[PDB]
RNA sequence: UCUGUUUACCAGGUCAGGUCCGGAAGGAAGCAGCCAAGGCAGA
RNA sequence: CCCGGCGAGGGGAGUGAAAAAGAACCUGAAACCGUGUACGUACAAGCAGUGGGAGCACGCUGGCGUGUGACUGCGUACC
RNA sequence: CGAAGGUGUGCUGUGAGGCAUGCUGGAGGUAUCAGAAGUGCGAAUGCUGACAUAAGUAACGAUAAAGCGGGUGAAAAGCCCGCUCGCCGGAAGACCAAGGGUUCCUGUCCAACGUUAAUCGGGGCAGGGUGAGUCGACCCCUAAGGCGAGGCCGAAAGGCG
């Protein structure tokens, strides 16, 4: 299935090419309700993002659910960093480990067709 | 290709606004 | 088993409905003690 | 050093509860963990999940060791019970009970 | 007809900011003003990805009642009270102590 | 057939004595796995009396 | 005592990545991978 | 921040004079239901108390308070 | 420098009571002498609310019936997929009127609802869905019957036509 090794892998992988002033204009449909500033700095949270996955040991890698709070504190200790940083990382990889697996099940065209963006009430943004 | 890009934008994106 | 109520629409309107209360004296008696009791529904329509 | 956990609102009568939460009064946790899981109950589970938090606390919180605690004090009070309708024959209804209960489990290592 | 309006410097009569001077940046409807470095509360915020804030602890100013401040006449150096006069077709305000026009 | 008068709180706790769980004292530590186990049923791994019966 | 493999942080060494100090020179704590090493085995 | 199911529920941190003010929110009585501690209770018959009364526990400074109440005299709720 | 109330304890009166103080509580109380009462509760098969009891008992709604492998998942007797098995078959199938009003389909969620569990649902939240010259209503026409210009009838309203 889908692992930390394989968001390993997509992440030395989109670290090399990814930008946010090419990936914010391929899309106007989100760029209209989502403000067109929100992207990212990519080079920063995606070389904290290669920090925080290679300093993880192979079967926590592999295995994502193992991580608990000595793991988090360990993760933090040993890339030099914020165990709030690692838990929204870990918790980006569960949204993202989820839509890889709604991707599996239901076919590409029926994934990238039934997802939604959404407004609480629909005056704009509130 | 086609799983590259639902991959590539589908990720850059939703990692963005959730 | 058969039960009082067997419900048709037009049974309904063409007994209590509106027109049928604007009928007569006492329909529009019903009528007013229900306006000054601030009734939320006169009648039954729709 | 006391340290506490609270399962609160749980659909559970007290009294089922209570009958699982006495195995373990005055355990040694772990035995007390074994205890729990090969009991036979629902309270069984909730429980559980209760004692396993309430060791959590005590290391994270205040980093005490897991092999020194004891269970100290162990209790089960009844909570809001939320009132429902079973219909009956000849037309007479009776109001229900589904019970809550507020599971407290306090653990030191002294 | 408004005593305090915005932008005037006004001194903190009442609470835990008595004494303290600032500027008013603006005044809502309840009879609530809201000074410069005066009143600040300490807000903890859920991380909003959509608008790009941070969480955290961030300090911002609190509503303070409007009998709680007064216009600050910087002539005598102290707190003072207004009053409305007409000076050619215009309304104005005024100080009691030493009656001049802001 | 019904109560004529109310039972106490004495009598309704004296009934209940008997329903008073029994502890599970015994807990079977296998060789190989050293998985604590019911006795006579196989672990969480599928291990029974040193052997791997069950892959699963 | 050779070889087969196991053990996240909280025994050791190398410590990539990344991170702290510095304008720079460079240091530094150390996560992963590897080797000790400790489990369990072929001899 | 931590357990948990990307829960409910909790425990920390922080705000605040106060979180035994946490939105199931002021005050929080009684019935009711528990946990701990003291004494009592498994040869004993009844409106369960009252008169007496050992022993034990706890407070005091060898005496007094409090809790309990083995045993015995009398004793068939109120309206 | 801690009111009312709440809750212990102590003292005091012949009683209904009073006084003092520990804790709680966090802003009101009130002497004295008068005045006026929605002025005192255990009963009324009293009223409303709360919580006991029987009791963790009776019951879980047709005796058509299940079993196994695999999936998902915190967890699978019930969900989904597969192989069997069993039941209806002038219905327990298919299509409408009546009546209901979104229950339809897709994502998503498991507090409450489902007489159990629930990853499932006619449950929750979000989105989507209903295409007519010839189907039906609307319309053309009358039945029973209703309403009824004038009109007759009637204290009044109204009755008949
Ligand atoms: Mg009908
Ligand atoms: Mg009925
Ligand atoms: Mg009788
Ligand atoms: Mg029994
Ligand atoms: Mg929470
Ligand atoms: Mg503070
Ligand atoms: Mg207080
Ligand atoms: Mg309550
Ligand atoms: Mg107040
Ligand atoms: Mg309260
Ligand atoms: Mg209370
Ligand atoms: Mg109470
Ligand atoms: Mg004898
Ligand atoms: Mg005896
Ligand atoms: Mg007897
Ligand atoms: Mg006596
Ligand atoms: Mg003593
Ligand atoms: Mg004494
Ligand atoms: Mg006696
Ligand atoms: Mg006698
Ligand atoms: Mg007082
Ligand atoms: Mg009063
Ligand atoms: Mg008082
Ligand atoms: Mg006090
Ligand atoms: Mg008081
Ligand atoms: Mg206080
Ligand atoms: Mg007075
Ligand atoms: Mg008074
Ligand atoms: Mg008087
Ligand atoms: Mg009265
Ligand atoms: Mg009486
Ligand atoms: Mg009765
Ligand atoms: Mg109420
Ligand atoms: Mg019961
Ligand atoms: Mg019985
Ligand atoms: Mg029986
Ligand atoms: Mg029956
Ligand atoms: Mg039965
Ligand atoms: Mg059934
Ligand atoms: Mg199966
Ligand atoms: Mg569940
Ligand atoms: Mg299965
Ligand atoms: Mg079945
Ligand atoms: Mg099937
Ligand atoms: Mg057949
Ligand atoms: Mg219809
Ligand atoms: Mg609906
Ligand atoms: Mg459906
Ligand atoms: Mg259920
Ligand atoms: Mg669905
Ligand atoms: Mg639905
Ligand atoms: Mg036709
Ligand atoms: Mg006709
Ligand atoms: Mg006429
Ligand atoms: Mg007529």
């Amino acid at each position: 299935g889908f692992d930390l090794n394989d968001f390993l892998e997509q992440l030395r992988q989109m670290k090399n090419m990814g930008g946010x002033x090419x990936x914010x204009x391929x899309x106007x449909x989100x760029x209209x309700x989502x403000x067109x500033x929100x992207x990212x700095x990519d080079d920063k949270v995606l070389v904290r993002m290669e920090a925080i996955i290679n300093s993880m040991t192979m079967k926590e890698r592999a295995k994502p659910e193992i991580i608990k709070g000595s793991r988090k504190r360990r993760i933090a200790a040993g890339c030099g960093m914020q165990v709030q940083d690692v838990n929204r990382l870990l918790k980006q990889f569960d949204d993202m480990q989820r839509m890889m697996k709604k991707m599996k099940k239901g076919g590409x065209x029926x994934x990238x067709x039934x997802x939604x963006x959404x407004x609480x009430x629909x005056x704009x943004x509130x | 290709m086609k799983q590259s890009t639902l991959a590539l934008l589908l990720l850059l994106l939703l990692l963005t606004p959730v | 088993m058969k039960r009082t109520f067997q419900p048709s629409v037009l049974k309904r309107n063409r007994s209590h409905g509106f027109r049928a209360r604007m009928a007569t004296k006492n329909g529009r008696q019903v009528l007013a003690r229900r306006r000054a009791k601030g009734r939320a529904r006169l009648t039954v329509s729709k | 050093m006391e340290t506490i956990a609270k399962h609160r609102h749980a659909r559970s009568s007290a009294q089922k509860v209570r009958l699982v939460a006495d195995l373990i009064r005055g355990k040694k946790v772990s035995q007390a963990l074994d205890i729990l899981t090969y009991t036979n109950k629902k309270a069984a589970v909730l429980v559980k999940k209760v004692l396993e938090s309430a060791i959590a606390n005590a290391e994270h919180n205040d980093g005490a060791d897991i092999d020194d605690l004891k269970v100290t004090k162990i209790f089960v009070d009844e909570g809001p019970s939320m009132k429902r309708i079973m219909p009956r024959a000849k037309g007479r209804a009776d109001r229900i009970l589904k019970r809550t209960s507020h599971i407290t489990v306090v653990v030191s290592d002294r | 007809a408004a005593k305090i309006r915005r932008d005037d410097e006004v001194i903190v009569l009442t609470g835990k900011d008595k004494g303290k001077r600032g500027k008013v940046k603006n005044v809502l409807s309840s009879g609530k003003v809201i000074v410069e470095g005066i009143n600040l509360v300490k807000k903890h915020q859920k991380p909003v990805p959509a608008l790009n804030q941070p969480g955290g602890i961030v300090e911002k100013e609190a509503a303070i009642q409007v009998s709680n401040v007064a216009i600050f006449n910087a002539a005598t150096g102290k707190a003072d009270r207004v009053g409305f006069r007409f000076e050619d077709g215009k309304k104005v305000r005024f100080f009691k102590s030493n009656s001049e026009t802001i | 057939a019904v109560q004529q008068n109310k039972p106490t709180r004495s009598k309704r706790g004296m009934r209940r004595s008997h329903d008073a769980l029994t502890a599970v004292t015994s807990l079977s530590v296998d060789k190989t796995s050293g998985e604590k186990h019911l006795r006579h049923h196989i672990t969480a791994d599928g291990y029974y009396r040193g052997r791997k019966v069950i892959a699963k």
